[PDB]
């Protein structure tokens, strides 16, 4: 539900 | 799923004028990181949207000091401090807390001005396209106020009633004025049976509707 | 100078596919996510689909899912969007924008998909002459009628983009017979006509037409 707000780097 | 909502989804306002526009959210869109992703979109015509407002308050690069943002949870706003004529758009809030990402309806902002009568302009058919078997015949109603306009068109007296159409532009961002074609279409043979060519224009800013016409001929 | 560059868009038949892509620019393309935003004509925005910097994280909207992929080349610094089985529901100008890790911050200009079953045609261009039965006067109206074409868009310009002030392109309207046609129209003053040029630059890029029209007066 909650979407990724930090890239992949992380 | 979040359901987003604005008020209004139009509104006009003079130049000057404190404008707010109003965002409601069926969920809160506070992240687990407690960020809240409410950001806020100004769409002009023919253009892609650009970020005003991101994370409910903060002013994106280059965005005037007029343009600001406020709420929490549920309900937010935006407001413009003082409403200039370049404000003229499509205003979208959207959430990028959850997925799917999701956008409000809109709220168009038109610019409140005063009364301008149009310049009417008539254009009969070019030799050329007259060549190709085809006759437009075009009216230009020029930077007028306000958008309404009826136009009528007339061959030798005779009514024309469904064989011509019209387009507006969206009001322009500097005088905040509209204009409006509208083109009569005609095969060449119908054309060159008949005389006068009349454009009847009717509007606020105009005391007695105004007539233009031509009479027919490569003359 | 950050941009971002739609291409691929078009016409398709219903059922058929086509392959959008976008060209990344003026940034670390492998820094950021990216996203496909589409609008039907005269509609609001909907977002489509998200892929993350390093494409872990994938999100489709339910509207798209099953039919759309996108998928990223970060070496390539584009980003792609296939998408099959199109309906009339998927006409839209498809946007691709980066996403800041907080908010899709910069757009591309966007390309439109037109989903129909209808075919190309190129426009006609006619010059819309100043002055009717009356000459002279203070300020006067020039134009060009761009006539018959499908699908959208047409670009047109003034005396090579030199020529703005004055300038109203109106909306395209589409006529009863499945074709568009619209007006671009000029107000310039009557002192200058023949003194000066007036050029309309006509392009169509879905059907290969870019014509440049003179506009003078004639005889009566």
């Amino acid at each position: 539900a909650q979407s990724q707000r930090a890239p992949d780097r992380v | 799923d979040i359901q987003m909502t604005q008020s209004p989804s139009s509104l006009s306002a003079s130049v000057g004028d404190r404008v707010t526009i109003t965002c409601r959210s069926s969920q809160s869109l506070v992240h687990n990181n407690a960020n809240t992703y409410l950001h806020w979109y100004q769409q002009k015509p023919g253009k892609a949207p650009k970020l005003l407002i991101y994370k409910v308050s903060n002013r994106f690069s280059g965005v005037p000091s007029r343009f600001s943002g406020s709420g929490s949870g549920t309900d937010f706003t935006l407001t413009i401090s003082s409403l200039q004529p370049e404000d003229f758009a499509t205003y979208y809030c959207s959430q990028n807390t959850l997925v799917p990402w999701t956008f409000g309806q809109g709220t168009k902002v038109e610019i409140k001005r005063t009364v301008a009568a149009p310049s009417v302009f008539i254009f009969p058919p070019s030799d050329e396209q007259l060549k190709s078997g085809t006759a437009s015949v075009v009216c230009l109603l020029n930077n007028f106020y306000p958008r309404e306009a009826k136009v009528q068109w007339k061959v030798d007296n005779a009514l024309q009633s469904g064989n011509s159409q019209e387009s507006v532009t969206e009001q322009d961002s500097k005088d905040s004025t509209y204009s409006l074609s509208s083109t009569l279409t005609l095969s060449k043979a119908d054309y060159e049976k008949h005389k006068v060519y009349a454009c009847e224009v009717t509007h606020q800013g105009l005391s007695s509707p105004v007539t233009k016409s031509f009479n027919r001929g490569e003359c | 100078e950050v941009q971002l560059v739609e291409s691929g868009g078009g016409l398709v038949q219903p059922g058929g596919s086509l392959r959008l892509s976008c060209a990344a620019s003026g940034f670390t393309f492998s820094d950021y996510g990216i996203a496909w935003v589409r609008q039907a004509p005269g509609k609001g925005l909907e977002w489509v689909a998200f892929i993350s910097d390093l494409a872990y994280t994938i999100y489709y909207a339910d509207t798209v899912t099953g039919r759309f992929t996108i998928s990223r080349d970060n070496s390539k610094n584009t980003l792609y969007l296939q998408m099959n089985s199109l309906r009339a529901e998927d006409t839209a100008v498809y946007y691709c924008a980066r996403d800041n890790w907080d908010a899709m911050d910069y757009w591309g200009q966007g390309t439109l998909v037109t989903v129909s079953s209808a075919s190309t045609k190129g426009p006609s261009v006619f010059p819309l002459a100043p002055s009717s039965k009356s000459t002279s006067g203070g300020t006067a109206a020039l134009g060009c009628l761009v006539k018959d074409y499908f699908p959208e868009p047409v670009t047109v310009s003034w005396n090579s983009g030199a020529l703005t002030s004055g300038v109203h392109t109106f909306p395209a309207v589409l006529q009863s017979s499945g074709l568009y046609s619209l007006s671009s129209v000029v107000t310039v003053p009557s002192s200058s006509l023949g003194t000066q040029t007036y050029i309309c630059n006509v392009n169509h890029k879905p059907s290969n037409t870019k014509v440049d029209k003179k506009v003078e007066p004639k005889s009566c």
